[PDB]
């Protein structure tokens, strides 16, 4: 139980007008776990993450990091407490004047770290992220990932307990978003680092984090494991940003072959939405041989989170009508949403 | 031209440089702090304090709004009490500064604004004190701009020295004023005109190559 | 028919410096089709697309457009040819000075049309993409996709046959990109717009294109229709572009459990790569039927084009050893690449 | 103050205004043409012609580099023959326009470069001639930058006109030089300073709203 938030409420007032960014929000984070917080564009996710590091001072609330109250620290004591919280941002936010060595070494120089203690720590922290070689290269000629790697190396210059990623994947290309997220995870497994996230994209939530929260209109709507969130959508909001955000292709070459009602010597087209079944459940396999039906996968997308299958599939199903009916029903009874989208 | 009168142009180039580079120094001495004060006091920044920025901004606006020779002439009595003469090289720099400070104070604010906001959050995230931010984050990032701000303000001061030469505080300014305004002299007016132009190109070029040394 | 270019070559002149961005390349797009041209980082695709509209001047070649060549150096006769060839760029290139109404009007105001006549084509083209709602807003207000939507109506003001799209959906987010290309085909199949385009993402071509070609080092190293390009990807590079559309994972919950040498009581983790065999042959089910194994779909991405299923899949195959071996080899025999990633 | 002194300052406010506004107009008239020429004659732009930009830029660079009072005084012999007076407003505005043109020359070229490249291409995608683009895309897009550049070169001339007064010209430049330098009359001196500061805010604020309202 590392970082914890209790009834966080914050409002900024400009031009004799007050606005609620956060309204009574509590977030419990376990020690050494990755934690996502998704939300609507500027729904308070932007502000919420930085309440932990006290970049934004809370109007009402209590922030407990490593079992310590942050609001009571005032000025002098917070400087020491922020050593244990590293942070990296959407845009990579680093000094272009200093090289990667110096950029990672900067937070250590605030502690008056002597001589080569910084050389020992920087070189190895740079080796961790993947930047050896380029110790003397300036940020000017670094790529998005390369910059972000310096940023990760920089935030870990204090060997902190908690880490804060503000949309780190955002500016990175689909190829390099892989690497950086995997690097964060590799650290999570090695150092046992606690991590808080806020991401505008869903694919980030699937791959790394354990528990994901949904925050919209300045209040925490859902809090559960990723497994439970994508399986059972709970709120109508989360269901919108989860179900409507995944596929349903329905190719055109089949579209024109499609019918409304039955057809002489035909087969039903249907799609299977997986509601979070289980990986040990051999549904498509058992259904195929017990009922004697050919489930031909025309199109499919399904992802893994927390030991459960979920996604969508477009499939052709042949076999006897006596069988086909029962076949669909067996899956249905095992929690598989099945729509009949015409016949072929 | 005559040999001893050629040596008078040399007496002036000494002074004209002497004014700008000294007055420029005292400019940044007073101005760079007021510039950083302006950048920090912007609402939504490290120590916001919006009422202070309303005061300090209006101060440097009114001073910068005053045209130079109206300032210099208006400052004469203060220039006298502060220096004691009101005439000559020493008295010259005080009206050049104070006309120079608000000039660069505004450039220092703008040049410092070229820095992305993200660095200041990262600075605070790492846990640095506002002085540590200004010392080793803001300044060095703004440096390439601040060096240009030097180049810009230094050449304008050369121009001010010229106007300042009319009231008798300066070298190439006075030699240009005396021999061209009353009793024009084709030679030496062309020399002082070109000798100032080549002096600007020298400080322009020196400003470019010094920015290249500290560039991205 | 139309938009048919003949062996265009061009040299990049800075000076004494000489490098050929384009070297002897022809392309023919039938009237009413979407033709993609994919390439590497600025490998001449950026230069090529605009040789049709004659933004940049070719050194050697001919270009048939609507049954006529523009290579004749016709001065201002390109006007109506350029009115029949519209364009939309990566950067929306809108006029900040003018409203969303006028941006579409500007190309039409260039032709000295009456103010009422222009009001006809604009109001309809605004309602086309869904801009009838925000008709008075400036470019500064409009969102990423919404800014492109006006650009689409912009090029269509003078009612062209051909529409050139230079990386149209590059700076747009996945959901917006999805809506834009959807609107691109809608306008394609309605009036029968001829569309030549270029994208660094193979996705864009994969999402909707009738034909595709891969440009590399200034040469066109592949040319075929989309259905046959996926079925016959001959080029060693062209396969690597389609290879990036697979988005496989082997998630972190598994990779921890993953094992090199087989241990007591476990199953092989398989990764099935479907080359594009058939949608009719039901291999995944019939292999479970035949050898009594369970293909548990851990995660998969598979798509349909040209009468066949393809893509990748990740599964854990349960059951008897001899059966697993038979089944897994059966799939190989039936043209499915199978790879044991480890044991789990 | 005094009885007639007030009515003398009235001429000065006028004379100072008259010199600045006319210098601006005659400045923009001879500067904006060379300003758009300087934009297009960049090797990357439409006309290319990298040969002329090696000279056309340098000649503007050499003028703008000259301090105004050394220019004004050196330009006396030349101004004597043009207007045929050597003194006063009508004579003074020529040196003002000569010094202020290079200033706007580069600023217009700079402010016109703030427009996005590729808006130039989309303009060729529609098929307009290079004079139509300079008419209805380049100019009206950079307009908020031009009026900003107008505001700058208007107020700098108010300062040039001050120095104008110290050498032969009329305006508040002279009144300040006359009652401040030779002997210090606080009332008159402070008034010339206030008038000019008040004058610049009215140029500033007028320029601000024409820049704000054109957006």
């Amino acid at each position: 139980h590392m970082i914890k938030l209790s009834n966080i409420t914050k409002v900024f007032h400009q031009g004799t007008r007050t606005i609620q960014a956060l309204n009574n929000v509590s977030l419990h984070v376990p020690a050494g776990q990755i934690y996502g917080v998704i939300g609507a564009s500027g729904a308070g996710k932007s502000t919420l993450i930085r309440c932990v590091n006290l970049l934004e001072r809370p109007t009402e609330g209590s922030v407990l990091v490593d079992g310590q109250e942050l609001t009571t620290l005032s000025e002098s004591e917070l400087t020491k407490a922020r050593r244990q919280i590293g942070m990296i941002f959407q845009h990579f936010n680093l000094l272009s004047s200093r090289t990667v060595f110096g950029n990672v070494a900067l937070p250590l120089e605030l502690d008056n770290t002597p001589k080569d203690e910084v050389k020992r720590r920087v070189t190895e922290l740079l080796s961790l992220v993947g930047l050896g070689d380029k110790h003397d290269s300036y940020p000017s000629n670094l790529s998005g990932g390369q910059k972000q790697r310096v940023a990760i190396a920089r935030a870990l210059a204090s060997n902190p307990k908690v880490l804060l990623c503000d949309q780190a994947t955002s500016a990175l290309d689909p190829a390099t978003t892989r690497s950086i997220l995997e690097l964060l995870k590799d650290i999570n497994r090695r150092l046992g680092l606690t991590i808080l996230l806020i991401t505008h994209e869903m694919d980030v939530v699937k791959r790394i984090c354990d528990c994901v929260a949904v925050i919209s209109n300045g209040e925490l709507i859902e809090q559960d494991t990723v497994s439970e969130v994508f399986s059972h959508p709970k709120t109508p909001l989360a269901q919108k940003f989860i179900q409507s955000t995944l596929h349903l292709d329905i190719p055109e070459d089949y579209q024109e072959r499609l019918q409304a009602e039955p057809f002489t010597d035909c087969v039903p087209m249907l799609r299977l939405e997986f509601t979070g079944q289980s990986v040990d459940a051999p549904l498509l396999s058992e259904t195929a041989r017990r009922f004697n039906v050919n489930n031909n996968i025309i199109s499919a997308q399904m992802d893994y989170a927390g030991g459960v299958k979920f996604g969508i599939m477009l499939t052709e199903m042949h076999g006897t009508q006596q069988d086909t009916q029962a076949a669909i029903a067996w899956l249905q009874e095992h929690h598989v949403k099945v729509e009949v989208l015409g016949y072929v | 031209m005559s040999e001893p009168m050629m040596w008078l142009l040399v007496r002036g180039v000494w002074e004209t440089l002497a004014m700008t580079f000294v007055s420029g120094f005292f400019g940044f001495v007073i101005g760079l702090p007021v510039g950083v004060l302006l950048y920090v006091t912007r609402p939504g920044q490290i120590i916001a304090n919006a009422k202070l920025y309303r005061t300090v901004s209006a101060i440097v606006n009114i001073f910068r709004s005053i045209p130079f020779i109206i300032l210099l002439v208006w400052m004469i009595p203060f220039t006298r009490v502060i220096v004691g003469t009101s005439i000559g090289l020493q008295a010259a720099i005080v009206p050049l500064t104070v006309g120079a400070a608000p000039f660069i104070a505004r450039m220092v604010e703008n040049a410092l604004l070229e820095i992305p906001t993200g660095l200041i959050e990262a600075s605070r995230a790492m846990g640095a004190t506002p002085m540590q931010i200004v010392r080793k984050v803001l300044l060095p990032e703004a440096l390439p701009g601040l060096v240009n701000a030097a180049t810009i303000t230094l050449i304008t001061l050369v121009g001010y020295s010229a106007m300042g030469g009319a009231v008798g505080a300066g070298g190439l300014g006075q030699i240009g004023y005396q021999y061209g305004y009353i009793g024009y002299n084709a030679t030496v007016m062309n020399t002082v005109l070109v000798l100032l132009v080549i002096l600007v190109y020298l400080i322009q070029f020196a400003g470019d190559r010094i920015v290249r040394a500290v560039t991205r």
